[PDB]
RNA sequence: AACGAGACUCUGGCAUGCUAACUAGUUACGCGACCCCCGAGCGGUCGGCGUCCCCCAACUUCUUAGAGGGACAAGUGGCGUUCAGCCACCCGAGAUUGAGCAAUAACAGGUCUGUGAUGCCCUUAGAUGUCGGGGCUGCACGCGCGCUACACUGACUGGCUCAGCGUGUGCCUACCCUACGCCGGCAGGCGCGGGUAACCCGUUGAACCCCAUUCGUGAUGGGGAUCGGGGAUUGCAAUUAUU
């Protein structure tokens, strides 16, 4: 199956919760509408991919630290 | 006196098709002209396939080249006169135009 | 029943009266499937009766059809010798007289040494057909010395 | 009011489309009845749906099929679909709300695929085979 | 000078060869180009053929 | 009403189960009462899905079976049928029980697997004992009609009726005994 | 009672029937020897076969009018075996079509139209649906 | 022949045949022994 | 930090929401026409059947094809150095659709017979640069990729009823796809129309399959190799048999 995110996925949602942390929440179809004013990606099937990272990374922030 | 007169369009590449024909729409609505909306016909494929060897040698590997052609159709219930000024703007791009006196 | 008799010959060839009349006849040479029911449809038999339950006088008018196919009226189109080389008739030949019919069309082709006739006699292939893969009839071959 | 509905079923390339009207229980696929559709082997396949609602269900209405493309036995399914969804339909537009939970719960109880459609299609062949997966034979010696 | 100096060619491989480098062999007669099967890899992308599958 | 479906003929609801390992495997009853062994269901797709398919539409795709049958389950379809007809002629029986005794005779419950002409013996499980009875009886059908004035539809039915008391006559029931007397030869 | 009301088989068998009553059919003299197509191996094991093929061109006819030679040939087109290599689709005699829609026009039922081909009359029309009635009252029901 | 002339007196039994069938273009074959290669056991190693 | 992987491009499955069609359809009626009385009931307003025919009717469900939408391991329960992830399930058209493109470094791999790509060597008027005939098909024998079968879950003779992808008047080069009528058992022949194509062949009446009949365990009505005689069509020419 495989279902890991690579660095580009990675990278881009930790640069968008470093800057728009008061924007965002726990619905994915609100961050989905977020993350494409906010930010110039190329794909539909790219922006569906950072947005479900970004709505993993609020509810861990939630709870305590993340390193990065 | 006016005619139903008739305009079809033909390319390989579709999006500068889109915009010679929104074009042409736009010129006829505002002259009132009474233009009837543009007819997509089916799209057509060319196909050839070939060994990728020049010589014959090697496991038996093939090539899959094709071509495609898209063609549309608009209507217009105008004078003769004046077909000829407004298929004469924004066409250029490699698109072909032709049109026909009476079909309607 | 009749207990009646159930082996019979007809053109001296024997016949048995056991299968449907229409695949009996087909024991004589000459006479196919096609060719047997359109004699026995001119003979106004019916095809649904055992071949030993014909009577004397219908096998009679049986072979007296097969022997003139023209004079009731079977087409020049149906017959197996057609414009005979040596004297121009249409005919159906049967039993012992195709065998001497084919005889004579070998002699006829090896008498002016024509390729056919060649090809007959040395005992290979004799239509287009290639001999280096198929028609194998002899022995194997060892290659030492 | 003139009150009636248009929908379709498929199944690989076969497309089938019911209309139906307010009337008496008619039923007709191509014009003839649906006792007289020829593969009769799978007569009981397009005689389901009646047979699990019951006929009081279709006495209101007059339903007419058409059929076009697949082969025999994919457009029985066609069919089938068809005649199952548009009763459903009917019954949302024109009636009760609560009465449509009673016809679609039935059927999809018994059968899915009397209302979802099968999303499977051919595979395309590749070179190196005769089709999408078989390879013709490998030799060495 | 010669009276009979050539042999019919209104049919086969005697009649037609490639527009761009004059050989027999493996030629495409689809659509009207007339090309050798290597002369038209070398020139695809200019007659406006791709590969997409 | 709509709650019993006679299968064409043949009621369901009197049929009994009497391996208590089996009753999960054999789909008989209730939701797998249907009117006809033919639905195009995609039961291939997971590992025990298998399990929920009427235990005589396997039947029916286990008979399509030989090279110049493939594909063929219309034919399929009517020999289960005149079969079912024959069997309740002569047994003046329900033919689900019939076919329901002979899967719980044929199915071997010891076999001995291969490790190096050396074997070793081992159980088997219910999902497989379901499997191989029905490949089994199809066999036995299948041999004995290939010249024969019997039709297939005559055969199914004589070696149902024989798997379903045990006789030794049928091939399914001569196979389980060979396969349960080498693997007690490897314990 | 309409052509699309009863089972088709046998209204092929009581129109058959119906023409060999008449007297009026006229037949070809070779309707005994011919192999009726290109892909048969024997000729038809019924001597009344011409009466049937006039009884199935009628209904033909009814249900898809402005019909020809050629697509009749098409209609009785079948599987040919060629010995030891593969087999094709190969179509029905062109002269038997044409005597038995020219012996179809004899008795009235059937004109040749305006484009092309040829139709029912409405005495053949009136004929068609009088049998069907008596095809479905021999049911009883 | 494709090298020689081969002469033929014509019997009127050959009427409507064509000349080439009288004069054939190849030997009739008759074998040697097999040579290398001809079987796969027939392998050489220095 | 760079290339490969992945992303990316084409493709399949969903939209009764958008744009809008006499080279695409449906429904309905001003209605008009043929057939049947089977129908409450008449031979009817009203019923049944239609690729029977107009609309200066209404429309886009079915066909075409442009723009957008949709799916993220996103939701719930377990397991995980509680991270990265993994398993089951709800909801859903859908929780692995199938191809294309593809790195660094190699091989004495194949191709000079694809080329007006090409070095060196050979030949060059009794030519290694055009016509006539023959061969590439020759047959004791070994091997490779395949087609048809050994039958009754079948073969034969009738009857009924369903596809999708494509191609089409050759620009030197001289040929295309075919409806309809007539003659012939058949292959085929004559006449006369449409199509440079969502317009004509064409509603592309496909085969297995489906329904009824005959045969009866017999190298048999399974199988169709081998071989005799006759008739058409292509072509400048058919014998070593074009089809």
């Amino acid at each position: 199956m495989g279902r890991v995110r690579t660095k580009t996925v990675k990278k881009a949602a930790r640069v968008i919760i470093e800057k728009y942390y008061t924007r965002l929440g726990n619905d994915f179809h609100t961050n989905k509408r977020v993350c494409e004013e906010i930010a110039i990606i190329p794909s539909k099937k790219l922006r569906n991919k950072i947005a479900g990272y970004v709505t993993h990374l609020m509810k861990r922030i939630q709870r305590g630290p993340v390193r990065g | 006196a006016i005619h139903r007169i008739r305009i079809t369009l033909t390319s390989r590449n579709v999006k500068s098709l889109e915009k010679v024909c929104a074009d042409l729409i736009r010129g006829a609505k505002e002259k009132n002209l009474k233009v009837k909306g543009p007819v997509r016909m089916p799209t057509k494929t060319l196909r050839i396939t070939t060994r990728k060897t020049p010589c014959g040698e090697g496991s038996k590997t093939w090539d899959r080249f094709q071509m495609r052609i898209h063609k549309r159709l608009i209507d217009l219930h105008s004078p003769s006169e004046i077909v000829k000024q407004i298929t004469s703007i924004s066409i250029e791009p490699g698109v072909e135009v032709e049109v026909t006196i009476a079909d309607a | 029943p009749e207990k009646f008799q159930h082996i019979l010959r007809v053109l001296n060839t024997n016949i048995d009266g056991r299968r449907k009349i229409a695949f009996a006849i087909t024991a004589i040479k000459g006479v196919g499937r096609r060719y047997a029911h359109v004699v026995l449809r001119k003979a106004d038999i019916d095809l649904t009766k055992r071949a030993g339950e014909l009577t004397e006088d219908e096998v009679e008018r049986v072979i007296t059809i097969m022997q003139n196919p023209r004079q009731y009226k079977i087409p020049d189109w149906f017959l197996n010798r057609q414009k005979d080389v040596k004297d121009g008739k249409y005919s159906q030949v049967l039993a012992n007289g195709l065998d001497n019919k084919l005889r004579e069309d070998l002699e006829r082709l090896k008498k002016i040494r024509a390729h056919r006739g060649l090809r007959h006699f040395w005992g290979l292939r004799v239509r287009g057909q290639h001999t280096k893969t198929t028609g194998r009839r002899g022995r194997t071959v060892g290659v030492s010395k | 009011p003139l009150q009636s509905v248009q929908v379709f079923g498929r199944k690989k390339t076969a497309t089938a489309v019911a209309h139906c009207k307010r009337g008496n229980g008619l039923i007709k696929v191509n014009g003839r009845p649906l006792e007289m559709i020829e593969p009769r082997t799978l007569q009981y396949k397009l005689l389901e749906p009646v047979l699990l609602l019951g006929k009081e269900r279709f006495a209101g209405v007059d339903i007419r099929v058409r059929v076009k493309g697949g082969g025999h036995v994919a457009q029985i399914y066609a069919i089938r679909q068809s005649i199952s969804k548009a009763l459903v339909a009917y019954y949302q537009k024109y009636v009760d709300e609560a009465s449509k939970k009673e016809i679609k719960d039935i059927l999809i109880q018994y059968d899915r695929t009397l209302l979802v459609a099968d999303p499977r299609r051919c595979e395309s062949k590749k070179f190196g085979g005769p089709g999408a997966r078989a390879r013709y034979q490998k030799s060495y010696r | 000078q010669q009276l009979y100096w050539s042999h019919p060619r209104k049919f086969g491989q005697g009649s037609r060869s490639c527009r761009v480098c004059s050989n027999r062999h493996g030629l495409i007669r689809k659509y009207g180009l007339n090309m050798c099967r290597q002369c038209f890899r070398q020139y695809a992308k200019d007659i406006g053929f791709i590969k997409l599958d | 009403t709509p709650d019993i479906k006679l299968f064409g003929k043949w009621s369901t609801d009197d049929v009994q189960i009497n391996d208590i390992s089996l009753q999960d495997y054999i789909a008989v009853k209730e939701k797998y009462a249907k009117y006809l062994p033919h639905s195009a269901g995609r039961y291939a797709a997971k590992r025990f899905r298998k399990a929920q398919c009427p235990i005589v539409e396997r039947l029916t795709n286990s008979m399509m079976m030989h090279g110049r049958n493939n594909g063929k389950k219309l034919m399929t379809v009517r020999i289960v049928k005149h079969a079912f007809e024959i069997i309740h002629l002569l047994t003046g029986e329900n033919p689900l029980q019939v076919l329901v005794n002979a899967i719980i005779n044929s199915g071997p419950r010891e076999d001995s697997t291969r490790i190096g002409v050396r074997r070793q013996a081992v159980d088997v499980s219910p999902l497989r004992r379901v499997n191989q009875a029905i490949w089994l009886l199809c066999t036995g059908a299948r041999e004995a009609a290939f010249r024969n004035i019997k039709t297939i539809a005559e055969c199914l039915a004589d070696e149902l009726i024989n798997a379903a008391k045990g006789s030794s006559n049928s091939y399914a029931i001569k196979k389980k005994d060979e396969l349960e007397r080498v693997a007690k030869s490897n314990r | 009672v309409t052509v699309k009301d009863v089972n088709q088989q046998e209204f092929v068998r009581a129109l058959a029937a119906f023409l060999k009553k008449s007297g009026k059919l006229k037949v070809p003299e070779w309707v005994d020897t011919v192999k009726l197509a290109k892909h048969k191996e024997l000729a038809p094991y019924d001597e009344n076969w011409f009466y049937t093929r006039a009884a199935s061109t009628a209904r033909h006819l009814y249900l898809r009018g402005g019909a020809g030679v050629g697509s009749m040939t098409k209609i009785y087109g079948g599987r040919q075996r060629n010995g030891v290599m593969p087999s094709h689709f190969s179509r029905g005699s062109k002269s038997v079509a044409r005597r038995v829609l020219q012996a179809l026009e004899g008795l009235k039922m059937v004109e040749k139209d305006q484009d092309w081909g040829r139709k029912l009359t409405p005495q053949g029309q009136r004929d068609l649906d009088r049998i069907a009635g008596q095809v479905a009252a021999a049911k009883k029901k | 022949n494709g090298k020689t002339f081969n002469q033929v007196e014509i019997k009127p039994e050959m009427i409507g045949h064509y000349l080439g069938e009288f004069s054939i273009t190849y030997k009739p074959v008759k074998h040697g022994r097999p040579g290398i290669g001809a079987t796969h056991s027939s392998r050489f190693i220095p």
